[PDB]
């Protein structure tokens, strides 16, 4: 079993885990760390696939294309705020 | 090995694709869609593991824990996603120390 499985997540503990150790944020990273950071892009990952598939599917569409991760982010306040525009 | 010819591998598509098929496996998403939304999951995670580092910096510690990366993550996030993200981190640290 592993440590996305033990958390409940799809994105990969153990990459995000690695990716933490190597760029040497800190001196040590605690086990829950990368538990709680893969949790956090997975929700944002699903936030805008979410909303970019909506997009899609209001243009009759089934298949994303950049269009409508661009139109998704910046008709979303909070989204538009975070990643600027696409 | 990996020579420097050889296309690098997004880090999170594989994980984007079955997101998105778990919610709507009736819409597809395509290369140039994956390779952009894999680039802002790249981007909010050096944002958040930089202010987190910052963070375990400012208040003396050696460690980055969970509670440094909450705390990054409502410094980075605006409002409502912040405080959803809080939740599904706190969620997932709780079931896997279950």
């Amino acid at each position: 079993q592993s440590r996305s499985a033990k958390a409940g997540l799809t994105f990969p503990v153990g990459r995000v885990h690695r990716l933490l150790r190597r760029g040497n944020y800190a001196q040590r990273i605690g086990s829950g760390a990368p538990v709680y950071l893969t949790a956090v892009l997975e929700y944002l990952a699903a936030e805008i696939l979410e909303l970019a598939g909506n997009a899609a599917r209001d243009n009759k569409k089934t298949r994303i294309i950049p269009r409508h991760l661009q139109l998704a982010i910046r008709n979303d306040d909070e989204l538009n705020k975070l990643l600027g525009n696409v | 090995m990996k020579k420097r010819s050889k296309a690098r591998k997004e880090t999170y598509s594989s994980y984007i694709y079955k997101v998105l098929k778990q919610t709507h496996p009736d819409t597809g998403i395509s290369q140039k869609s994956m390779s952009i939304l894999n680039s802002f999951v790249n981007d909010i995670f050096e944002r958040i593991a930089t202010e987190a580092s910052k963070l375990a910096a400012y208040n003396k510690k050696s460690t980055i824990s969970a509670r440094e990366i909450q705390t990054a993550v409502r410094l980075i996030l605006p409002g409502e996603l912040a405080k959803h993200a809080v939740s599904e981190g706190t969620r997932a640290v709780t079931k896997y120390s279950s």
